[PDB]
RNA sequence: GUCUACGGCCAUACCACCCUGAACGCGCCCGAUCUCGUCUGAUCUCGGAAGCUAAGCAGGGUCGGGCCUGGUUAGUACUUGGAUGGGAGACCGCCUGGGAAUACCGGGUGCUGUAGGCUU
RNA sequence: UAACGCAGGUGUCCUAAGGCGAGCUCAGGGAGGACAGAAACCUCCCGUGGAGCAGAAGGGCAAAAGCUCGCUUGAUCUUGAUUUUCAGUACGAAUACAGACCGUGAAAGCGGGGCCUCACGAUCCUUCUGACCUUUUGGGUUUUAAGCAGGAGGUGUCAGAAAAGUUACCACAGGGAUAACUGGCUUGUGGCGGCCAAGCGUUCAUAGCGACGUCGCUUUUUGAUCCUUCGAUGUCGGCUCUUCCUAUCAUUGUGAAGCAGAAUUCACCAAGCGUUGGAUUGUUCACCCACUAAUAGGGAACGUGAGCUGGGUUUAGACCGUCGUGAGACAGGUUAGUUUUACCCUACUGAUGAUGUGUUGUUGCCAUGGUAAUCCUGCUCAGUACGAGAGGAACCGCAGGUUCAGACAUUUGGUGUAUGUGCUUGGCUGAGGAGCCAAUGGGGCGAAGCUACCAUCUGUGGGAUUAUGACUGAACGCCU
RNA sequence: CGCGAAGGCCCGCGGCGGGUGUUGACGCGAUGUGAUUUCUGCCCAGUGCUCUGAAUGUCAAAGUGAAGAAAUUCAAUGAAGCGCGGGUAAACGGCGGGAGUAACUAUGACUCUCUUAAGGUAGCCAAAUGCCUCGUCAUCUAAUUAGUGACGCGCAUGAAUGGAUGAACGAGAUUCCCACUGUCCCUACCUACUAUCCAGCGAAACCACAGCCAAGGGAACGGGCUUGGCGGAAUCAGCG
RNA sequence: CAGAUCUUGGUGGUAGUAGCAAAUAUUCAAACGAGAACUUUGAAGGCCGAAGUGGAGAAGGGUUCCAUGUGAACAGCAGU
RNA sequence: UUAGGACCCGAAAGAUGGUGAACUAUGCCUGGGCAGGGCGAAGCCAGAGGAAACUCUGGUGGAGGUCCGUAGCGGUCCUGACGUGCAAAUCGGUCGUCCGACCUGGGUAUAGGGGCGAAAGACUAAUCGAACCAUCUAGUAGCUGGUUCCCUCCGAAGUUUCCCUCAGGAUAGCUGGCGCUCUCGCAGACCCGACGCACCCCCGCCACGCAGUUUUAUCCGGUAAAGCGAAUGAUUAGAGGUCUUGGGGCCGAAACGAUCUCAACCUAUUCUCAAACUUUAAAUGGGUAAGAAGCCCGGCUCGCUGGCGUGAGCCGGGCGUGGAAUGGAGUGCCUAGUGGGCCACUUUUGGUAAGCAGAACUGGCGCUGCGGGAUGAACCGAACGCCGGGUUAAGGCGCCCGAUGCCGACGCUCAUCAGACCCCAGAAAAGGUGUUGGUUGAUAUAGACAGCAGGACGGUGGCCAUGGAAGUCGGAAUCCGCUAAGGAGUGUGUAACAACUCACCUGCCGAAUCAACUAGCCCUGAAAAUGGAUGGCGCUGGAGCGUCGGGCCCAUACCC
């Protein structure tokens, strides 16, 4: 049956009477969208430092200590 | 009918002028908007006298008519019929709707 | 109909005013000035509400003003063309129109 | 001073004209065996160096059209916020602040990156 | 970011109008050429989109996204992510990617539909395609059926029911979110009044009107609206009765004329007082016959139904015409059709009584409220004023009337149950006489009483001023 | 219109059941119209009803063949009803529109024309049926939207869905005239039973609180609120 | 519990009010009796007026019939 | 949410099984009843007449869904009486039929989707367009009504999407409760911050974080405005220039040779516009960034990217908080009510307008009282525990009523309809030598405007129109002299008019005079229905209007 129609003008209060308008910027978002080719490749390098013990940082180790002498001369 | 202009007075309503969009729009009731000697040199009439609006309102083309013939038919038997000249500043182009409700 | 769907049809057709706009407008001799300054009051009683009249500063329908005028007229920077004149500026290449017409 | 090839900005680079040229640097150009496309070797493609700046192009000029940037127009129009402001009403003045555009009048007419020449 | 706002479009169309690459440049205009003309074909020039790109419109584009050629099917297969629809759910559509196989292009590139914005579809069910697929119930083979993934068959009420009417014989839940009456707000329309002044009024704008334009008022017209009532305000007219208004038909006082007199027209103070009898229709309205000083317009819940009438709308019965196949409908015609309650409060008209002067009684004053009188004819003035004439009044008197008001019964009429006196029908006391019964037996004549425009009498004086006409008299040496 | 009884119409939960039927076409059953008089026009296209049927178009249980290992798949064969073809309107029902034309002008015998299954024939009327409409003409009246009598271009009249008429009859619907009268002009008076007062006996509807007005605002018509006008106990008969 | 046109029970204002008006009509004296417009007897005046306000029946009622007595209650006043 | 009713009470209906024909509808069996008169059909007798057919006249006769009319049966009109009645349908008068299709008792038959119907949807125990009784049954209902003690704390929506959805639901949104992770004064007797504080200050420590704000830096748009000698569209008016033109033509080739003459064009100009036009283009507005999630170096990793570069990612090392102002932030569940809204400043669509319908932003009302607007949702002030004292906002201060009982300031206005305060309930175009200011042009000692001093003068009814016009419908025309002074003529009515009479100024008297515009108040314009309203009484050196001072009054607000 007949009737009257809408009017929209307590859209502004309920908003804000709650109601925090960010999204919680963070540090590590998720990677979801990126480029597979170039996501299959991030996941490798990961994968080549996850793994075993003699070959990656053994060259860490070395240049680590470089960076633990060379320093302390000058103190 | 009469439809007086009491009613189409005041400008409430944006400018809807005779386009595309509008068909079946009449006439106005003016057609000749200068009067008088119209090839009349400049150097031959300084004195030019100005009316002036002063409400923010809408005249019908229905009196455009009449004021041009009133203020012409005195000129005419003053000055004489080449002694002056006459040229009405507006013209009616924003056409008014009506509506028949019986 | 029962204003089950009410948009107007178009008739008549009128012309809008601002406060300041210029209604009508009448050219004449010097001599002629209470000629034009009551013949338009007595079109005045056509138009709704009320409208100031005044005699212009404007020597007759030109852009240009009063008596100024007549020096331009002789200093050669106006020519008198029908109902109007013609502004003769000098960023057109007058040495082409010296050369023409000193 | 400038040109050639590739460009960035994309008219202060345009358009109408007129004037002068800094090795054929760019072109005009002389031909059609071959490559190649046409009704036509005009175009496209290919082979050259007898001439030529007339044309393209570059530089300049027009109290030029345009174009860019200014000036007046104007603290005008318009407007955020206020009033127990005026007005029967159309509308308008004020306080608080923000603030334009034509007409018209001046100035300006390419800057430059990489690679490569010329001193005519 | 809304309305039954505005101007429009879609349910399709394409093997090319998709995908490339190349080469050209369009619309429009000018000047020239056999037939050839404005309008075929040939050439030159100007040509920033003025053309075209399927269609609606917007956007976009000139060595293209337009036109013409050459090759092709990226309109194919499979994962996910994101955008648009205000649930950040779907479908639809679209954007970047990724894995395959390809098309074109030497090439870099572009392409998984149309240059972008629309051209479309769930569960259940059926049908086709796919793998050495799974299951087919104690085991095995086969036919059959059931599954998993991907398309199609469609729900246009388009997030997707399977669906014809009438009810005037109607019913129930509710609704004043929702119509038919008043009552509101507005005033288009209806009615009324101004302003301007071209003219008409033989002369002249304004005696009387006033077009082209414009400004208002009123709610006695119809509209537009849905605010109050649908646990009911009885909804058309007429009869009866009161009051109120003025925008005045007649009456008292006056202003003006193209006003000689008579009749008249415009206007002012003005609502005291009047505004009728009838044929027809339900009528409001309308139109007529007649008289009259005139036969003016209206309001009070479109006054007034516990005041009436019920003629017409508008229940149920019927008949006709039209429509419907049919029940039935008509915003067409006709006929018959239950009108309820007052004793409550208030108001109003009457009637007792109340407080106070010590109690009673008599004779009176006015504070206030009501208000009442109105209209006409005849004689005379006078066939005069006025007018060539035709025609033709008034003031002061005299005599009477219509309307209304207050009474009265002498006369006239009516009443009559003094049941008064006679006449008289039927019956009844044995008859005469005297009487009775027949809801007052009938009918004559009738006292008192009550009554009638159907008889009779009476109905008034000042004050203040409005409209208008004036005296004196400045502002303004005159003039008012 | 059906029906000759192993029948028509019909009841029935069911039987060698029951009604018409103790009947038999001058009868039972189903309809429509409505005495008599006088007539009953054209249309079988539509919607129904009925009649017949080989060469049968569609056509379902059985039944027959063919292939398969079988469930099954396929084919031929194929009753009634439909589709095909006749009748029927006292079956439901229906029954035209344009131009031009006779010696003044109006009208139209006539001719041309498009279109249905026919094109409304006999009659009849602004009627109970005619929107325009208070039709036009006459009568009755002084005056008549009414009645009556003619006219017909009839939105939308019409033949058994009957047409037209007509003596008698009607608590049917309308108009007028004679007589009559209180219907009315214009009210009056007389009587009986009430009403009224007293003795006795005495209920019900109804009720937020209660009841004086004008204006304002308001849920846009107040008894209450605001500003005013003002207000006296208790009551009786009336009143709408 | 304040409500629901609430359920049951109870009581008001209205109100000593509406009302006890259909079919002609009653009066005088006496008796019992506490008491009399009404009961009973007598006198008079009236009506129903033989299709009756008369004399008997059927349906139906079920002791209302008849006598003696009562004055709570009912007989819309009263009552011997 | 399902149910046992399922908050409580509420339907119109549906199904199963049974009781009724004592009313009534109709058939049948068996009984009862129907005064008194009119009309006068067949049939029969007599008389007359005629050839016969048979015709007349007078009797007799007693037929009929016949007539007046009583019982009986029924129910027309008064739209009579009563209408809480005598009666849940009666009574009075008046009425129709009354030998037949008549009225009636008793006995028997037909029963609910059924009977019966001379047909009205009538009748079937006061009920019928499907009876009554019991049961399924406490039947469903987005639909009305009602829901029972106190205080304290918090406290909304009427909007989105979808729905056979429009009076209802789901879903977001808004609301409450319960917590939880941290900062934190729950910080000590040792002396903090190139980060925050309480306080030695935080060995443990989010001072990191965030906002209906502005500052700074950079983006974004296409409304108001403006513009059209800027594109599209619309549109007016002249100028100049020559091609097809005409219309009037001239020549007779032919005249855009020329020349008249208009014209479609072109050229520069000009008048006015646009929500679905736009070169320009604000105000207000929308994201971002304002440091440790950083600044910077050294090394390592790759199945992508390739000049030798790599882009992404991992390790390690030094510098920490980095524009203004405010206080704590973050986070998880369960969720009842709402999904009928309304009003105002502004912006705004349809409409003539509406106390109308429809939208954006904000604030209100609903949910909310209090002071003021006399009265009132929504206007102005302001937000509420119970109070005392003080002062205020909006309003006001004759009396009603707290406050001016100030010797308040300057002015304007006479209304026989004065005016008197936001929303608001107080009308206009047009007028007024009413009155008070202003603007503009004049004239005055080569002296004013009045009044006294003369007047519309005369050739002349000029010439004409003849239409009559010596001032007049109307005429090209329309002068002279006087120049105080008069228009070959301006308002009155007209036979042409007579006639009233519309100007300029001589001399004197002797300082202000004229005209037009213009705004303030007042007045006319201004008409309606009970008596009628600035709130009332009243008010006129104001208790009216404008521009303002001191002082004073009190709200639940502000202060103690």
């Amino acid at each position: 049956a007949k009737s009257k129609n809408h009017t929209t003008h307590n859209q502004s209060r309920k908003w804000h009477r709650n109601g925090i308008k960010k999204p919680r910027s963070q540090r590590y978002e998720s990677l979801k969208g990126v480029d597979p080719k170039f996501l299959r490749n991030m996941r490798f390098a990961k994968k080549h430092n996850k793994k075993g013990l003699k070959k990656m940082q053994a060259n860490n180790a070395k240049a680590m200590a470089a960076r633990a002498e060379a320093i302390k001369a000058l103190v | 009918g009469r439809r007086p202009a009491r009613c189409y007075r005041y400008c409430k309503n944006k400018p809807y002028p005779k386009s595309r969009f509008c068909r079946g729009v009449p006439d106005a009731k003016i057609r000749i908007f200068d009067l008088g000697r119209k090839k009349a040199k400049v150097d031959e009439f300084p004195l030019c006298g100005h009316m002036v609006s002063d409400e923010y309102e809408q005249l019908s083309s229905e009196a455009l008519e009449a004021a041009r013939i009133c203020a012409n038919k005195y000129m005419v038997k003053s000055c004489g019929k080449d002694g002056f000249h006459i040229r009405v500043r507006l013209h009616p182009f924003h056409v008014i709707r009506i509506n028949k409700m019986l | 109909t029962g204003m089950r769907g009410a948009f107007g049809k178009p008739q008549g057709t009128v012309a809008r005013v601002h406060i300041g706009q210029v209604i009508m407008s009448i050219r004449t001799k010097l001599q002629n000035k209470e000629h034009v300054v009551e013949a338009l009051r007595r079109a005045k009683f056509k138009f709704p509400g009320r409208q100031k009249i005044h005699i212009s500063k404007k020597w007759g329908f030109t852009k240009f003003n009063a008596d100024e005028f007549e020096d331009m007229v002789a200093e050669k920077r106006l020519i008198p063309d029908g109902c109007g004149v013609k502004y003769i500026p000098n960023r057109g290449p007058l040495d082409k129109w010296r050369a023409l017409h000193s």
